C-alpha cells in the first residue's frame, strides 16, 4: 500500500506499549501488576532419558566439572549441529552430540529494553 | 449372597466344581449362582415384608388385591434383583464383559446384572443400564407377541 | 534478570527477530490484502502481567490475551547463540518450556 | 410466559412480586430469604415465584408487527 | 473363517455397535448427489452427442 | 463330500467358487503360495487339515 | 508371509496395510499422537486386539463415540488447573477443545471401548481393601450422560422401573410448553 | 477309489451313522423323580 | 499320536498326496501335478482328535498380559521368573465345555510364562 503509514504505525506500537495501562480488553476490571519487556539455538531434551545440559537440572549452582560450556562444532559439515556439553576438560564426560533436529522465539528482561532473539533451529541431543 | 457367589466362582475357577446330570459345567455354575441370588432376593423380600406395619399402604393395596404384589414391595424396599435377558443373566455384549466398567471374565452378581439396590435406594449406573435391558425385553415381548397372538 | 520470557506466536503474528530500524525495513507487501500488511506493521513487545495471573500482548491498540501454557514435552535449553566465539556463543539464559499462545 | 396473577393453589396474588423478587435476588438475597421478604409463606406461592420462567423478556426481543 | 470354525475366535455379533455405522445427513446427501450428478452427466452426454453428430459446437449451459 | 469345503460367493457371479480357484485366478497357482497367504503359522496342522479339502477339490 | 506369524497386522479403515513387530509401543505412540492433536485427529479410533494380533485403525464416518477422561497410573489427567481454566471459560477462551488438546479427554468409539477399562467415578481409582482393577485407563465424565434428551428430564430415573422411564421419554415429546421462542411469527 | 480314501470315507460315515446303542432320533434322555 | 502336517512337492510346490508302493510295500508321498515322490517318515496319514484334548496353553500368547481389561492377581507367582503379579482369564473358546478353568500369564516383560492351576 504505502510506507509513510507503515513507518509511523510500526513506531506507534513502540510508543503505545510505554503508556499508562489500567484496564483489560474484554472486561476492563482487572488491574495490571507489572510488565515484562522482550540469533539463538536451543538444545531439546528427551523426557525419558532426562538430559542435563546445564547444572540446573543437576540441581547445581555452577559446574562441578567445568567453568565454561565451550560449545564447539561436531565437525566442519555441521554449523547448526554442534556438540554442546558441560566439560571444560578433554575428559570423556557425557558426550551430548546435538544432532540436527531441524515460531519458538525467545526473549529476556534485557534491562527493560526493546529487542528480540528468536531461535534459529531446534536441535536435540542424546547420549552419544 | 455375594460371598456365596464368590465361593462358587472360586470353586469353578479351581476346577473344584463338578457338573450335575443333564447340564454342562457352565450351566451348572449358572444354576448355582442363580439359585444363590434368587434365595437372596426371596430372603430380603421376606425381611421387607415382615418389616411392614399394618398402616403401610403398599401392604394395604397388596392385601386387598387392589394393586401390586409382594415382589413389588420387595423391589421397592429390599432389592430389585437379577435382571435377565432371554432368561439368562446379562450377556457379555463386549468381549468377555457386560460393560467396559468390569474386568474380563467376571461372573459375579453385580457384573452380570444383579441389582442389589431397591427402587428407593436407587440403582447405580450399571444396575440402571442392566435394568433398562431387562425392561426392554418386556417392551419387546409386549410389542411382538401381539401380531402372532392376533393372527 | 534470569526469568523465563518464552512466548510462541502464530504465523500471522510473527514479530521481527531484530529491533525495528529504518535501515532494515522496506516496503514489499500491500479483505485479501488486509491480512497481508499486518505481518510487518503490527508485528517492541510488552507482556503485561495482570492481577488474575494471566498475561496479554501489547503491540498497539489491540490486546491479545495470552495463556502461558507450561509444557513438559519440549524442554529445550533456549540460548542466545550469537556468532562470535567458536561456534555460536550460546549464552545461558532460560530453558524454554512454557509456551504462551497469542490469539485474537 | 409472564408471572401469573394469582397462585394456582390458594389464589394469593403473586403478579406484583416478580419484579420485587428479581430486585431482591440482585440484592444478594437467597431465593428462600427473598420469598420470605415478599410474604410467600405457603410453599404453593413459593412454587409460583421460584419456578417461574420469564419468557416474555425473550418474546420482547422481536420487533413488533407495526412500528 | 478357519479361526471361527476351529473355535479360536468368537463369532462376530451382528448387534455390536462397534460393527455399525450411522449414516448421517452428509453421507446420505452424498449418496443422493452421486446418483443425481451421474444422471446429470448422462443427460449432458445425450445433449452434446445429438449436436456433435451434426458436426457443430454446442452450449454446455443449455 | 469327505471334509468341509471352503467356497467364495463373489459378486456378479451366481455360483459358489472354491477359494483356491480365486487364489489361482489372482496369480497364485502353487498350493504353497496360497497357504502362505492363508495360514501364517505352519506349525499348526489343525488349520492345515481344515483347508485341505479346498485344495483337494481344486487340483 | 513367514513374518506374519509373530507380527501384528495393521488394518486402516478395513484395509490390511502392513505388519509390525512391537504393537504395544506402536499403540503408545499413536495414542500420544492423537492426544496431542498431531497427525491423528481426535475422532480416529485405534483398537489393539491383543489375543489376535490385529491393530485396527478407523477414520471413516458414522462411528458413534463419546468423550472420556483419560487415567494415568491410577489418577485422572484432569487436574484442578483444568477446572480452574474452565471456570473462567468466558474470559480466557479456554474451551472444550483445549481440554481435548491437553490430552486430558479422549473420544472413544464403541469398538475401542472393548479395549478400555473404565472407571465409573474417580472414587473407583482409589486404592481399596481389595482392588477390583487397579489398571483403569479412562473414567466417565458423569454416568448420567448415558441418557438422551428426553430421559435427561426425568428426575430420579434410577428410582423408577425402566418401562416408566421409557414411557416418560416418549411422553415428554407430547408435553405442552413453548416449543420455540419465535412462535409468534 | 483308492484304499486310503475309502478308509477315510468309512471313518467319517461310521462315526455318524454307526448306532452302537439306543434309538435313532432320540438325542438325550433325562431320568428323574417327579415331585408333582 | 499327534497330528500330521501337509508336505509340498520340491518342484511344483503343490501338496504331496499319500500313495502306496506295492513293489517295496512302503508308504510314499507323491505329487499329482509333477512326478515327484518322497519316502514318508511318519507312516501316519490322518488323525482325528474327536475328544479335542487341546492344550489351550499353546493358544495363549504372552502379549495378553498387556491387556488393561484382564484381572491381575498377586496370589499366583510365576514359576519361571518369580514375578508376583499375573493376569488370569478363562478359556472363552468354543468346543470347551469345562471352560471355567483359569489360565495365568506372567506380567513380567520378556518372561511371558503361561500356566494353569
Ligand atoms: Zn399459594
Ligand atoms: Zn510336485
Ligand atoms: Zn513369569
Amino acid at each position: 500500500k504505502d510506507r509513510d503509514s507503515q513507518i509511523t504505525a510500526i513506531e506507534k506500537t513502540f510508543e503505545d506499549a510505554q503508556k499508562s495501562i489500567s484496564q483489560h480488553y474484554s472486561k476492563p476490571r482487572v488491574t495490571p501488576v507489572e510488565v515484562m519487556p522482550v540469533s539463538q539455538a536451543m538444545i531439546r531434551g528427551m523426557m525419558d532419558e532426562e538430559g542435563n545440559q546445564f547444572v540446573a537440572y543437576f540441581l547445581p549452582v555452577e559446574e562441578t566439572l567445568k567453568k565454561r560450556k565451550r560449545d564447539q562444532e561436531e565437525e566442519m559439515d555441521y554449523a547448526p549441529d554442534d556438540v554442546y556439553d558441560y566439560k571444560i576438560a578433554r575428559e570423556y564426560n557425557w558426550n551430548v552430540k546435538n544432532k540436527a533436529s531441524k515460531f519458538f522465539i525467545f526473549r529476556e528482561g534485557d534491562g527493560v529494553y526493546y529487542n528480540e532473539l528468536e531461535t534459529r533451529v531446534r536441535l536435540s541431543k542424546r547420549r552419544a | 449372597a455375594k460371598q456365596d457367589v464368590i465361593e462358587v466362582i472360586e470353586k469353578a475357577h479351581n476346577n473344584e466344581l463338578e457338573p450335575t446330570p443333564g447340564n454342562t459345567l457352565r450351566q451348572t455354575f449358572e444354576n448355582q449362582v442363580n439359585r444363590i441370588l434368587n434365595d437372596a432376593r426371596d430372603k430380603t423380600g421376606s425381611s421387607a415384608q415382615k418389616s411392614l406395619s399394618e398402616y403401610n399402604n403398599f401392604k394395604s393395596m397388596v392385601v386387598s388385591g387392589a394393586k401390586g404384589s409382594k415382589i413389588n414391595i420387595s423391589q421397592v424396599i429390599a432389592v430389585v434383583g437379577q435382571q435377565n435377558v432371554e432368561g439368562k443373566r446379562i450377556p457379555f455384549g463386549f468381549k468377555h464383559r457386560t460393560l467396559p466398567h468390569f474386568i474380563k471374565d467376571d461372573y459375579g452378581p453385580e457384573s452380570r446384572g444383579f441389582v442389589e439396590n431397591s427402587y428407593l435406594a436407587g440403582l447405580t449406573p450399571t444396575e440402571f443400564f442392566f435394568h433398562a435391558m431387562g425392561g426392554r425385553e418386556g417392551l419387546i415381548d409386549t410389542a411382538v407377541k401381539t401380531a402372532e397372538t392376533g393372527y | 534478570g534470569n526469568d523465563l520470557y518464552f512466548v510462541k506466536l502464530p504465523n500471522f503474528l510473527s514479530v521481527e527477530p531484530r529491533p525495528f530500524d529504518p535501515q532494515y525495513y522496506e516496503d514489499e507487501f500491500e479483505e485479501e490484502g488486509r491480512t497481508r500488511l499486518k505481518l510487518k506493521v503490527e508485528n517492541n513487545a510488552r507482556i503485561v502481567k495482570w492481577s488474575d495471573g494471566s498475561m496479554s500482548l501489547h503491540l498497539g491498540n489491540e490486546v491479545f490475551d495470552v495463556y502461558k501454557a507450561p509444557l513438559q514435552g519440549d524442554h529445550n535449553h533456549l540460548f542466545i547463540r550469537q556468532g562470535t566465539g567458536l561456534q555460536g556463543q550460546a549464552v545461558f539464559k532460560t530453558k524454554l518450556t512454557f509456551r504462551p499462545h497469542s490469539t485474537d | 410466559m409472564i408471572i401469573p396473577v394469582r397462585c394456582f393453589t390458594c389464589g394469593k396474588i403473586v403478579g406484583n412480586k416478580w419484579e420485587a423478587y428479581l430486585g431482591l435476588l440482585q440484592a444478594e438475597y437467597t431465593e428462600g430469604d427473598a420469598l420470605d421478604a415478599l410474604g410467600l409463606k405457603r410453599y404453593c406461592c413459593r412454587r409460583m415465584l421460584l419456578a417461574h420462567v420469564d419468557l416474555i423478556e425473550k418474546l420482547l426481543n422481536y420487533a413488533p408487527l407495526e412500528k | 473363517l478357519l479361526l471361527a470354525a476351529l473355535g479360536r475366535r468368537e463369532l462376530d455379533d451382528r448387534d455390536h455397535y462397534g460393527n455399525k455405522r450411522l449414516d448421517l445427513a452428509g453421507p446420505l446427501l452424498a449418496f443422493l448427489f452421486r446418483g443425481m450428478f451421474k444422471n446429470l452427466l448422462k443427460e449432458v452426454r445425450i445433449y452434446a452427442q445429438k449436436f456433435i453428430d451434426r458436426g457443430k459446437d454446442f452450449n454446455l449451459e443449455l | 463330500a469327505i471334509g468341509q469345503r471352503i467356497v467364495a460367493t463373489l459378486p456378479y457371479i451366481k455360483q459358489e467358487v472354491p477359494i483356491i480357484i480365486v487364489f489361482r485366478a489372482l496369480g497364485f497357482v502353487s498350493d504353497r503360495d496360497i497357504l502362505e497367504h492363508i495360514i501364517y503359522d505352519f506349525e499348526d496342522p489343525e488349520m492345515m487339515e481344515m483347508v485341505k479339502p479346498s485344495l483337494d477339490e481344486a487340483f | 508371509p513367514a513374518a506374519i506369524a509373530d507380527a501384528t497386522k495393521i488394518f486402516v479403515n478395513g484395509c490390511w496395510v502392513g505388519i509390525h513387530k512391537d504393537p504395544e509401543q506402536l499403540m503408545n505412540t499413536l495414542r500420544k499422537l492423537r492426544r496431542q492433536m498431531d497427525i491423528i485427529v481426535s475422532e480416529v479410533s485405534m483398537i489393539r486386539d491383543i489375543r489376535e494380533r490385529e491393530i485396527r485403525i478407523y477414520t471413516d464416518a458414522g462411528r458413534i463415540c463419546r468423550p472420556l477422561l483419560i487415567v494415568e497410573k491410577q489418577k485422572l489427567l484432569l487436574k484442578k488447573r483444568h477446572i480452574d481454566q474452565l471456570k473462567e471459560r468466558e474470559y480466557n477462551n479456554y474451551s472444550w477443545q483445549d481440554l481435548v488438546a491437553s490430552g486430558v479427554v479422549e473420544y472413544i468409539d464403541t469398538l475401542e471401548e472393548e479395549t478400555v477399562m473404565l472407571a465409573m467415578t474417580p472414587d473407583d481409582l482409589q486404592e481399596k481393601e481389595v482392588a477390583y482393577c487397579s489398571t483403569y485407563t479412562h473414567c466417565e465424565i458423569h454416568p448420567s450422560m448415558i441418557l438422551g434428551v428426553c430421559a435427561s428430564i426425568i428426575p430420579f430415573p434410577d428410582h423408577n422401573q425402566s418401562p416408566r422411564n421409557t414411557y416418560q421419554s416418549a411422553m415428554g415429546k407430547q408435553a405442552m410448553g413453548v416449543y420455540i421462542t419465535n412462535f409468534h411469527v | 477309489m483308492d484304499d486310503d480314501v475309502f478308509l477315510r470315507c468309512i471313518e467319517s460315515n461310521m462315526l455318524t451313522d454307526m448306532t452302537l446303542q439306543g434309538i435313532e432320533q432320540i438325542s438325550k434322555v433325562y431320568m428323574h423323580l417327579p415331585q408333582t | 499320536p499327534g497330528f500330521v502336517g501337509i508336505r509340498f512337492c520340491q518342484e511344483c510346490n503343490n501338496m504331496l498326496y499319500p500313495k502306496e508302493d506295492k513293489e517295496n510295500r512302503i508308504l510314499l508321498y507323491a505329487c499329482r501335478n509333477c512326478d515327484y515322490q518322497q519316502e514318508a517318515d511318519n507312516s501316519c496319514i490322518y488323525v482325528n482328535k474327536i475328544t479335542h484334548e487341546v492344550d489351550e496353553l499353546t493358544q495363549i500368547i504372552a502379549d495378553v498380559s498387556q491387556d488393561p481389561t484382564l484381572p491381575r492377581t498377586e496370589d499366583h507367582p510365576c514359576q519361571k521368573c518369580g514375578h508376583k503379579e499375573a493376569v488370569f482369564f478363562q478359556s472363552h473358546s468354543a468346543r470347551a465345555e469345562d471352560a471355567m478353568r483359569l489360565y495365568y500369564v506372567c506380567t513380567a516383560p520378556h518372561c511371558g510364562h503361561r500356566w494353569t492351576e
